[PDB]
């Protein structure tokens, strides 16, 4: 099922997705 | 037992059916772990109207909460059950009788021959065993023509009425007389549900005994299920906290905790990252970056759980 990340600010969405990419890549 | 939000109706339907058929005595309902009511048919579910009222009370209690469930909220049903107090409806009893009537003309024992035992007359010729007609189920049993019971207490099929035969069991050619054929009184029982089904392999069956005589069975029951007859079990309907990750709210699952939970497609995430960056700094629109209801959002489909 789909996951929807959202933020008022593009910068906060960027920081969350950046973190998600980093942690996804350490496995 | 745990189920996700999309399948709540069929979980609640299962609980409603158990209240109606007397297998469920009480249900405790709780939202996010906080007790929110108890559903209990009055007078131990004696009357059909009280059991139906319980099933409706449970649906009214939960249907709106389950329909708008999100945010990681959940609903628990703490269910006390007893599979043996099951009752069956008039239609369900009628269907079992319809099948049971198809056994009325089936043969229990064939006529005997020179080399295979079977039905033999009690009167001899030349002081020698002569064959008789086959022994049919209806020769030994009178299957009931109607179901009994009520809506309040459930319906049932009475035990088939037992009969006797003077025909015997032996071989053609035998100077020795045939052996007796007799109903097995311990293998003939009524059917009322009660967590049982009719065991058709063992029902309406002749069994040659160790001493040469024959016993016959009527209706023989077996358990409808392997699960335990009684207990208290908790059915939970869950919602996914990661469905809507709101980075501005006070409660959202962190990127690291999300990555502990789910493995993500590296291409899908890399392309979402690039579109956010290019929109933030360079003004390039992208279908990967929705702007809806004052919030920028992106969508991810995990490859699966991390194990």
């Amino acid at each position: 099922a789909k996951i929807t990340i959202k933020a008022n600010k593009l910068k906060d969405l960027k920081d969350y997705v950046d973190d998600l990419k980093t942690y996804n890549n350490t496995y | 037992y745990t189920v996700v939000k999309n399948d709540w109706k069929k979980a609640v339907k299962q609980l409603q059916d158990g209240l109606k058929n007397k297998t469920i005595s009480t249900i405790k309902v709780s939202f996010n772990g906080n007790s929110v009511g108890e559903v209990t048919p009055a007078s131990s579910g004696a009357k059909k109207a009280d059991r139906d009222a319980a099933a409706e009370k449970l649906y009214n209690l939960v249907n709106t909460q389950l329909d708008k469930l999100g945010d990681g909220d959940y609903v628990d049903f703490e269910v006390t059950y007893n599979l043996a107090t099951q009752i069956i409806t008039k239609a369900e009893a009628e269907a079992v009788l319809t099948k049971l009537q198809q056994y009325n003309d089936k043969v229990l024992i064939n006529s005997a021959t020179d080399t295979v035992k079977g039905m033999v007359s009690d009167t001899q010729v030349d002081s020698k065993n002569v064959a008789a007609n086959p022994l049919k189920v209806s020769d030994m049993y009178t299957i009931p023509s109607a179901i009994t019971g009520s809506d309040d207490s459930g319906y049932s099929i009475a035990k088939p009425t037992e009969k006797t035969t003077s025909l015997l069991y032996g071989t053609v050619g035998d100077a020795t007389a045939g052996k007796a054929i007799t109903v097995d009184t311990a293998s003939n029982e009524a059917f009322a549900g009660n967590g049982k089904v009719i065991d058709y392999n063992k029902s309406f069956k002749a069994t040659v005994q160790g001493d040469g005589t024959v016993k016959t069975s009527g209706v023989v029951l077996k358990d409808a299920s392997d699960m335990a007859a009684t207990g208290t079990i908790k059915v939970r309907v869950t919602s996914a906290k990661e469905e809507s990750i709101d980075v501005d709210s006070s409660s959202y699952i962190s990127a690291e905790n999300l990555a502990k939970k789910y493995v993500f497609n590296p291409k899908e995430v890399s392309e979402a990252y690039n579109a956010i960056v290019a929109l933030q700094n360079d003004g390039i629109e992208s279908d990967l970056v929705q702007l809806v209801n004052g919030k920028y959002q992106v969508i991810f489909y995990p490859e699966g759980k991390r194990l």
